[PDB]
């Protein structure tokens, strides 16, 4: 009949397409009425101090404090180093500081080699 | 030297008699004449560097290096008056001195015409910096930052004192002077090759070279205001001109010796630009782009052209007055919302106009906006590391790219958008704000009409 | 089905104080008041 | 902030898993933390990668320009599903099939013009003809030597 | 010498007066952009006198002023440029920017930040004649930067719209990409001919120039939004219309354009990069007017449009014809500004409505705007004698009767016949048949900014090509003998896809429902490339940016190797030396065994 | 999915919102009015066809491959209203809407610029201190415990109350400020 819509990474499936949005099954309308309260509730905490007029300030989302802590600071005491992280932290760390080394010292030398036998133009280069 | 030094020192007692509510007043007034009165030391000349005595001179590389530090003390006086209201007078002094020794230390690491007094010096600027770190820094990891800060310059320093007191065994001087005449050869073997490093490794950690850098990061970051000011400003300048001094003394080993460090810079200012693409700390992504910055001014001191050491000059001035200016505009909305995230404050154009004019200005220079005398640095090591090898120019082109990207989301995330409705508390701009922001952008703007007092010896 | 019963009673507030809101940022016609030049 | 609310290790038990989930603000049948393989996430949710620009717009947001509310758990690269940035919306055209389409005309076109360049277009005509040795002190040749004589004729 | 100079700097200083005065104000101004309109207005009157006697006598010259910079054998000027391309280009900018801002004088009237607009758009101005007045690199690279900093402020204008920031630094990006070639031509001159003036460039004249060509063929893929780096020019639609009018259509994004026609020396004698610029000419001019096939935004129309034509002016640099490109450029401002104005009229009239199918009867209801738009897309598609024959229609007969890939010359003939079928869809759907906008009808033109800002265009779009392309000189030879289905190749091309495109209109009226195609959806959703490109390009990169940069070096193995496992070792060192247990008997035993090892084991007694 | 009040969209909301989508992207498919107007008359008869459906099961199989049916026949570029999400004028004007609170920072000689504005706003910000702590104590002795389930704000109850939490929607920016 119709192509099928293939999701993918950076192009995900609609809402309207997905087969779980027709489950009328109950553990599913708690789930979706407890996710419901969760968000009620922060909600409501929300603006009891968003609409406060004594306050005078920055209402501090404990949120985004968590996330900014877990980008930066959490990382480490949550490192352990094994098969994935050593693999992946030497094919990506000295990876391409060896390639890039290969790449410049063969050029110059090439260039090296190219100068000291009179082959390269270098007739107006007098700005280095 | 020493009508500059005196001066300096006298700024101690005049902080220490002043009346309370004076003290920022009359060290500002002072450190404003000892500043206008640095631009003595622009007579230059295109033979002979200006040789005071036995233990000063000072150079046209010194020389923009010591305006800019006399220019940088009432700049971070102003920056840090606001913050230290409500500070004990005794310890508001004690931050004062501080400033001011630590202008005194710096002052005579520029001029200091013997390597080891340089070497003296440049560690003595450690305790000032360190103290004004983990004593006035806000937050906790100002302490871990104090170690950092402090353990890896002196892991690189420490085998530096000793090769500098090797060469003074050797060549019998360490008078800069005297090793401009006396300078030998430094042929291939183990023994120069460890010279290399213990002459390099410590001046490296001061830009720092990128896998060095991770004492940056914290110490720019949990500093105070006048704190990230001095050291990404000036201190991190250090390393550049003590590279610039002792590289005279390390040829022809440098040739080669200066290979990993070039790859390592190379990928290096592609990385922490990446880096300050997914930042969420504002102040760290301005960390981060110091490094970015200085690993250009380590490419152009290791491959040692005179187009290289000229961009390499500017660009230590031009990042140093942009640098500080972006530490500033930071805390400028720190001192409003009390975060140092980006994602918090959004939307400041429309509460704040004029400080978003500074904010753009900034940006502009950061993404080196010609003809501004970053792009004037930043181009100049461009077109001596294309020399260098041409394919450099894909590392330096994306670099490019990159800055560009970081510079503008910087400026998108925190003046564009929707303002954040829960913040309420976003005051006008203070006059010192703006003042301080002008401080830093109008002298930057007006070295691109004069640009030849900030591009060196070999101009 | 439409609102309930609570919800047309606070549309119905919210629209008073509303419409009190955008009346009251009308100006007098002395304002703006400016300084002599 | 305190530091039961600030994010922590890897939740191994099924209680830590459940104080986890009710730090983070969500249900405990919803949290699912990164795979314990040593990256450096800990107990922060994997939550399901979609950008900001796939939420609901007309949702009474408490941060409208990022569409996300005051308390919910924020993705752990959110500044980089920012409508700024990574759009992961659906397409009225698969991506697969998107790839190939591009990918073909692209390839189409570099391979027709190197065909039209092996095979140019040119008019029925001879070379342009120019006088005084096919203009050779113009062209910067050097007068004190002296070119082979390029002869035109009539036709 | 005395005349053409002084005037020539008065143009340039009279645009630099504005800029001055908002700078150095208290009050609120008594109409600021009246005061920077007249004052470009001037500017123009004050250019057109260098312009005509430089029509008199070839007079050109070089004003090297002001000694900036000496660097040890470059010494750098502030040097001035005034020959054909300059003479040329300055008053149709300045004229087209008069134009442009009695345009914005009604168009941008509620905005309370005209002054910042007006003040933006001088600033533009300004840094696009430092663009095309320059004699050096580093001049050129001022008002080349200078432009896209300018093109970032002015698309997020709106600085509120995120997708207004997204285009804007999508702008950037790309601009920078380019920016790398442009730096990369600069890097060559300056290390093999020690210059970026365009003199000693000129007369050392390299026989080697494939890579310096190719940096300047990178540097106008970015900013003439070639194929490649093509979609940040319909994503500057975001902007306000005069932003698109003056920069995007008509004035900055010739630039890269520019730089390929100002060094003509240079790429005159490298068939290789002819080669180049032919193919990515025609690419481009071929992909953005199949885009422009099925939009239905009318910015975005006129956006592809615009990048259709610059993909023409690069493929007649291609052909060896510089000074015809040039002169499309010259051409092409003027019905291209035309018509984004007469779209801002349209847009503005229908309560800022821009897609075409919430248009319509607009033929008697908007009359002078659909004059000006009728008259625009004639001078676009090449009817006889306006402005855009004079031109485009020299382009098709040089392109046809010379050296040249074959495919390229093909591919620019179906964009030809594309630019007569998207032409006609926006008069169809925008002018033609019934109305589909709102029911409350508040279509209004009566204005004298609106009127007489597109009047001077439109005279522009009648008369400019046929005075322009009388008053300049012969550069080449032009080509006029060739057969009679060569020389009728341009005007049967448009007709016929006036003819197709007519089909194609009236099959919209029609009860038929038909699914749509893949190609309806390649040429809609813009060949797929701003969808792949912009998710999948900064996902790898972020993604890499954050993993791998930040948290897996820079925050774990960096971190790793020197400090941590340095402060772990002295760590288990302290603990190892302090677990002593305190006990006398076991010190001493230590000190036999230290007496022993010292005797027998090291011989420190011998 | 997603909703303020409602923890769902029921089968009828589902049914009702893929009958606008499919009208506008019909409208977008079929650009002239009579066209549009005859196949959106033809369109509503294929919804009439399934209206009377009782088994849920049929009709939520039926509204699934209508929204297959939808998504293959979708318009890549539909029409979207200015202000709209996805619009050319969308968000434009969020950078004029300045919050109320700034008024607050103004200099004493630019609010005896405008006297009876800033003489009114106090009244304003004297109604909204003196309702705060009455509509504190009424949505706490209305919300249920373990907190509230919907998003649903209730009204005034008494004569003299306002509104629970009526400040940042009754002073909220304009839309063209
Ligand atoms: C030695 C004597 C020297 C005399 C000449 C001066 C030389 C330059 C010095 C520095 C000038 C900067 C001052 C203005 C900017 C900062 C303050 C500000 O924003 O005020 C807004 C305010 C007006 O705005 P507003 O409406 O009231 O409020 C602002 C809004 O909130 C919203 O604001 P906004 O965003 O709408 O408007 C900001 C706008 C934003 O616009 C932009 O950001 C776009 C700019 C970039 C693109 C266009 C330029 C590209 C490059 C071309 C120009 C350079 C080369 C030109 C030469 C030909 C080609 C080679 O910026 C401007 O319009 C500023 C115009 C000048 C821009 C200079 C370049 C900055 C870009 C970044 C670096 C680029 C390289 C460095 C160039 C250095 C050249 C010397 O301006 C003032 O009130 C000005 C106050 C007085 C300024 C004095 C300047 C000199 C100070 C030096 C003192 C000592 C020497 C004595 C000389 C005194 C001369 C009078
Ligand atoms: C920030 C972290 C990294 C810091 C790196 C700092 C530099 C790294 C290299 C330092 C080497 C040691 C100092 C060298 C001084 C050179 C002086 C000289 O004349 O050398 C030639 C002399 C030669 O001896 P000589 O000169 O007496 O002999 C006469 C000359 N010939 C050879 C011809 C007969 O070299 C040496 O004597 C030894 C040099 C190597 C020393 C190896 C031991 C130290 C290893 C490195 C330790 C680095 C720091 C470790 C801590 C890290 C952090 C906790
Ligand atoms: C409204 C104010 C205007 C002036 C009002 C009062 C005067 C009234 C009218 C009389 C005119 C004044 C007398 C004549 C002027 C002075 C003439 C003179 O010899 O001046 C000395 C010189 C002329 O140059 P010079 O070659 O003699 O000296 C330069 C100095 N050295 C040699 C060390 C390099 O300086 C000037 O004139 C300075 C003004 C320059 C004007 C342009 C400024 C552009 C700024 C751009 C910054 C960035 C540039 C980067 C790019 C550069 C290119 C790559
Ligand atoms: C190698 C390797 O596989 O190391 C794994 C090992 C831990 O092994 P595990 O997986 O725990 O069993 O892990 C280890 O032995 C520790 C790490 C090994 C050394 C890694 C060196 C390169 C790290 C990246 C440096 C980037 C700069
Ligand atoms: C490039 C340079 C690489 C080396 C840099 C120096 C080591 C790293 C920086 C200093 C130590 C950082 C730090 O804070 O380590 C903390 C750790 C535990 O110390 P603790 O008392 O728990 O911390 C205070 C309470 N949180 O402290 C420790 O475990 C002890 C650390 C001792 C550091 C001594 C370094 C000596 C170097 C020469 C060795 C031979
Ligand atoms: C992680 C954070 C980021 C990094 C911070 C900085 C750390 C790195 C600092 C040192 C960089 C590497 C060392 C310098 C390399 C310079 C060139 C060199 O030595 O080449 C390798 C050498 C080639 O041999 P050859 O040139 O013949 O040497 C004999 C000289 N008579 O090859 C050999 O002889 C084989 C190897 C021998 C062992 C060398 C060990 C000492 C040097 C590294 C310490
Ligand atoms: C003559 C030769 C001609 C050669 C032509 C071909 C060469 C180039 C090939 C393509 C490379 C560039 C294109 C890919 C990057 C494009 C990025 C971009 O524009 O992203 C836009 C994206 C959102 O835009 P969009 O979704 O369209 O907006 C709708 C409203 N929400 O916005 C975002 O997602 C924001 C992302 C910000 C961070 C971007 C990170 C990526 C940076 C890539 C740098 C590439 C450098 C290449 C260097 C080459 C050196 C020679
Ligand atoms: C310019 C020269 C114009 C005159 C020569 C071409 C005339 C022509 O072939 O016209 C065909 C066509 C009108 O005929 P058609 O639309 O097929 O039938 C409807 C009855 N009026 O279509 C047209 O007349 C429209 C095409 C006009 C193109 C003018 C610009 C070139």
């Amino acid at each position: 009949s119709f192509p099928k819509y293939e999701p993918s990474r950076l192009a995900s499936l609609p809402t309207t397409l997905d087969p779980a949005e027709y489950d009328i099954s109950s553990e599913t309308r708690k789930a979706q009425a407890e996710r419901l309260a969760i968000r009620s509730r922060l909600k409501r905490e929300y603006q009891l101090q968003y609409n406060d007029p004594s306050r005078r300030g920055v209402v501090e989302d404990p949120a985004l404090i968590r996330w900014t802590c877990a980008r930066s600071a959490n990382v480490y005491p949550n490192f352990r180093p094994n098969t994935k992280t050593s693999l992946l932290g030497a094919l990506f760390g000295i990876g391409p500081l060896i390639f890039w080394y290969y790449v410049f010292k063969t050029d110059r030398d090439r260039k090296e080699k190219l100068i000291q036998e009179g082959k390269l133009d270098r007739t107006f280069n007098i700005s280095y | 030297m020493l009508k500059y030094i005196i001066p300096t020192m006298m700024l101690m007692p005049l902080t220490w008699l002043s009346k309370n509510s004076m003290i920022w007043i009359n060290t500002t007034l002072h450190s404003l004449l000892i500043s206008l009165t640095s631009l003595l030391l622009l007579n230059q000349f295109g033979d002979n560097s200006l040789n005071f005595s036995l233990t000063f001179f000072s150079d046209s590389l010194s020389t923009p290096l010591l305006i800019l530090t006399m220019w940088l003390l009432p700049l971070m006086l102003m920056a840090s008056q606001h913050h230290l209201s409500k500070e004990n007078l005794a310890r508001k002094k004690l931050f004062i001195s501080m400033l001011i020794l630590l202008q005194l230390f710096l002052i005579m690491t520029f001029t200091a015409t013997e390597l080891i007094f340089f070497y003296i010096m440049f560690e003595a600027t450690l305790v000032p910096t360190l103290i004004i770190i983990t004593r006035w820094g806000n937050q906790t990891e100002r302490l871990n930052a104090g170690l950092y800060f402090l353990f890896y310059t002196l892991a690189g320093s420490l085998p530096l004192l000793v090769a500098l007191i090797y060469i003074q065994n050797t060549m019998g001087s360490l008078n800069f002077l005297i090793l401009q005449y006396w300078v030998q050869p430094m042929p291939n073997s183990w023994s120069n090759t460890f010279m290399w490093l213990a002459c390099m490794m410590a001046f490296m950690v001061k830009m720092p070279l990128y896998g060095l850098h991770l004492w940056l990061p914290k110490a720019h970051v949990e500093a105070p205001i006048a704190g990230s000011m001095v050291l990404a400003a000036i201190l991190l300048k250090l390393g550049g001109y003590g590279m610039m001094r002792i590289t005279l003394l390390l040829n022809p080993i440098t040739d080669f010796m200066a290979y990993p460090f070039i790859m390592l810079s190379l990928w290096g200012m592609i990385m922490t630009s990446s880096i300050c693409l997914r930042q969420t700390d504002l102040k760290s992504l301005i960390a981060y782009s110091s490094v970015s910055h200085m690993a250009l001014v380590i490419v152009a001191i290791l491959i040692q052209t005179p187009w290289s050491y000229m961009g390499a000059t500017a660009l230590m001035i031009a990042h140093g007055l942009t640098s500080s200016m972006l530490f500033c505009l930071a805390n400028s909305n720190y001192e409003r919302v009390h975060s140092r995230t980006m994602i918090l404050a959004r939307g400041l154009q429309t509460l704040l106009p004029l400080m978003a004019a500074w904010w753009l200005l900034a940006s502009l220079t950061n993404l080196a906006l010609p003809p501004s005398i970053n792009l004037i640095g930043e181009l100049f090591v461009v077109m001596s590391t294309f020399s260098w090898s041409n394919i450099t120019i894909i590392l330096m082109g994306l670099n490019m790219v990159i800055t560009a990207l970081y510079s503008l989301y910087m400026l998108i995330t925190t003046q564009r958008g929707k303002h954040t409705h829960h913040i309420n508390n976003i005051l006008p701009s203070f006059t010192r704000e703006n003042a301080l922001m002008s401080l830093h952008m109008l002298p930057l703007l007006l070295l691109s009409l004069n640009p030849k007092i900030i591009l060196g010896p070999l101009y | 089905s439409g609102y309930t019963p609570d919800e047309k009673l606070r549309l119905q507030q919210l629209r008073e104080l509303r419409r009190r809101w955008l009346k009251d940022q009308e100006l007098s016609p002395r304002e703006p008041v400016l300084p002599p030049r | 902030i305190t530091k039961d609310m600030l994010p922590g290790p890897y939740p191994k038990t099924p209680e830590e898993r459940a104080a986890a989930a009710k730090k983070y603000n969500m249900r405990v049948e919803d949290y699912e933390p990164y795979p314990d393989d040593g990256m450096g996430y800990g107990d922060y949710p994997k939550l399901p990668d979609r950008s900001q620009q796939e939420r609901d717009p007309w949702y009474d947001w408490d941060h409208p320009d990022l569409r996300l509310n005051w308390g919910e758990p924020m993705h752990w690269d959110l500044d980089m599903y920012i409508r700024n940035r990574v759009d992961t919306s659906p397409t009225p055209v698969n991506w697969n099939l998107m790839c190939k389409h591009l990918f073909g005309f692209v390839a189409f076109m570099l391979f027709m013009f190197w065909v039209g360049e092996t095979y140019p277009t040119y008019q029925p005509v001879g070379p342009k003809q120019y006088p005084y040795n096919n203009l050779y002190l113009e062209r910067g040749g050097d007068p004190n030597k002296e070119p082979e004589p390029v002869v035109h004729y009539e036709i | 010498m005395n005349l053409f100079s002084s005037l020539t700097l008065v143009t340039l200083i009279l645009l630099t007066m504005p800029i001055a005065a908002i700078n150095f104000n208290t009050h609120k101004f008594t109409n600021y952009p009246l005061y920077v309109k007249t004052t470009i207005s001037c500017a123009f009157i004050t250019s057109m006198i260098p312009t005509m006697m430089f029509i008199h006598t070839g007079q050109e010259m070089i004003i090297s002023n002001w000694h900036w910079l000496t660097i040890q054998t470059l010494k750098l000027s502030l040097s001035f440029k005034m020959d054909f391309f300059s003479m040329m280009f300055v008053p149709v900018a300045l004229f087209v920017t008069w134009s442009i801002m009695e345009f914005s004088m009604w168009y941008m009237h509620s905005d309370p930040n005209i002054n910042q607009f007006f003040k933006y758009l001088l600033l533009f101005l300004i840094t696009m004649l430092i663009l095309v007045t320059a004699n050096n690199l580093f001049q050129l690279f001022i008002g080349w930067e200078g432009v896209g900093i300018m093109s970032f402020l002015l698309i997020g204008w709106w600085y509120g719209r995120t997708d207004a920031n997204t285009a804007a630094l999508q702008a950037i990006l790309y601009n920078r990409i380019g920016d790398i070639g442009f730096i990369l031509a600069m890097a060559w001159f300056l290390i093999n001919l020690n210059t970026w003036d365009l003199q000693q460039i000129f007369m050392l004249n390299p026989n080697d120039s494939n890579l310096p060509l190719m940096g300047l063929i990178l540097a106008a893929t970015g900013k003439s939004a070639q194929f490649g780096l093509h979609p940040w020019l319909p994503s500057a639609m975001e902007g306000p219309t005069p932003v698109s009018a003056l920069l995007h259509s008509s004035t900055m994004v010739v630039a890269g354009i520019f730089l390929l026609i100002r060094f003509y020396p240079l790429t005159e004698n490298n068939k290789f990069g002819q080669s180049i610029m032919l193919c990515l000419g025609a690419m481009t001019t071929l992909f953005t007017a199949m885009c422009a096939l099925t939009q239905n935004d009318i910015k975005k129309i006129i956006a592809f449009s615009t990048s259709s034509q610059l993909g023409l002016m690069m493929v007649t640099i291609g052909i060896n014809q510089p000074h015809l490109a040039f002169l499309h450029i010259c051409t092409h401002a003027f019905f291209k500004a035309m018509l984004f104005m007469c779209s801002g009229s349209i847009i503005h009239s229908l309560n800022d409505e821009q897609d075409i199918r919430k248009m319509g009867g607009l033929f008697k209801a908007m009359p002078f705007t659909t004059t000006a738009l009728i008259i625009g897309s004639l001078a676009l598609t090449g009817m006889p004698f306006l402005t855009g024959f004079y031109s485009k229609d020299l382009i098709i007969e040089s392109a046809n009767t010379s050296y040249t890939n074959a495919w390229a010359l093909l591919m620019t003939l179906v964009a030809t016949s594309f630019t007569a079928i998207y032409s006609t869809r926006i008069i169809f759907f925008a002018l033609l048949g019934q109305p589909r906008f709102p029911t409350l009808i508040n279509i209004n033109e009566n204005n004298p900014f609106l009127i007489n800002s597109i009047k001077r265009l439109l005279i522009g779009s009648l008369f400019a090509g046929f005075i322009i392309s009388n008053n300049i000189p012969p550069m080449t030879i032009p080509q006029m003998t060739m057969p009679h289905y060569l020389k009728m190749t341009a005007l049967t091309v448009t007709i016929l896809g006036f003819i197709l495109a007519l089909e194609i209109s009236n099959t919209t009226h029609y009860l038929k429902f038909n699914y749509p195609s893949n190609t309806f959806k390649f040429s809609n959703l813009l060949g797929y490339y701003p969808t792949i490109m912009h998710r999948l390009t900064p996902y790898m990169n972020l993604t890499m940016s954050q993993k791998s940069a930040s948290s897996l070096l820079d925050l774990i193995w960096l971190e790793t190797i020197l400090p941590k496992t340095i402060s772990l070792a002295q760590m288990k060192m302290s603990t190892t030396i302090t677990s002593q247990k305190g006990l006398i008997k076991l010190y001493f035993l230590s000190f036999l065994i230290t007496i022993l090892i010292s005797t027998t084991l090291l011989n420190f007694h011998e | 999915a997603f909703l303020p009040s409602a923890a769902y969209l029921t089968h009828q909301q589902k049914v009702l919102q893929l009958y606008k989508r499919a009208l506008r992207h019909l409208e977008s498919r079929c650009v002239h009015r009579d066209k549009y107007r005859y196949f959106a008359c033809l369109l509503r008869a294929r919804f009439d066809e399934h209206k009377n459906e009782k088994d849920m099961v049929k009709a939520t199989q039926l509204l699934r491959e209508a929204e297959k049916e939808f998504w293959h026949g979708q318009h890549p570029q539909p029409y979207i209203f200015p202000e709209s999400p996805g619009g050319t004028s969308y968000e434009r004007y969020e950078c004029y809407k300045v919050p109320e609170w700034c008024l607050d920072d103004w200099h004493p000689s630019e609010k005896a610029m405008y006297p009876d504005y800033f003489a009114k706003r106090e009244q304003w910000k004297k109604l909204r201190r003196e309702s705060w702590e009455r509509e504190v104590k009424q949505l706490q002795e209305e919300t249920p415990v373990g907190g509230p389930r919907t998003e649903a704000l209730p009204p005034a109850r008494k004569q003299g109350d306002l509104p629970p939490l009526w400040w940042h929607i009754v002073t909220r920016p304009r839309e063209r400020p």
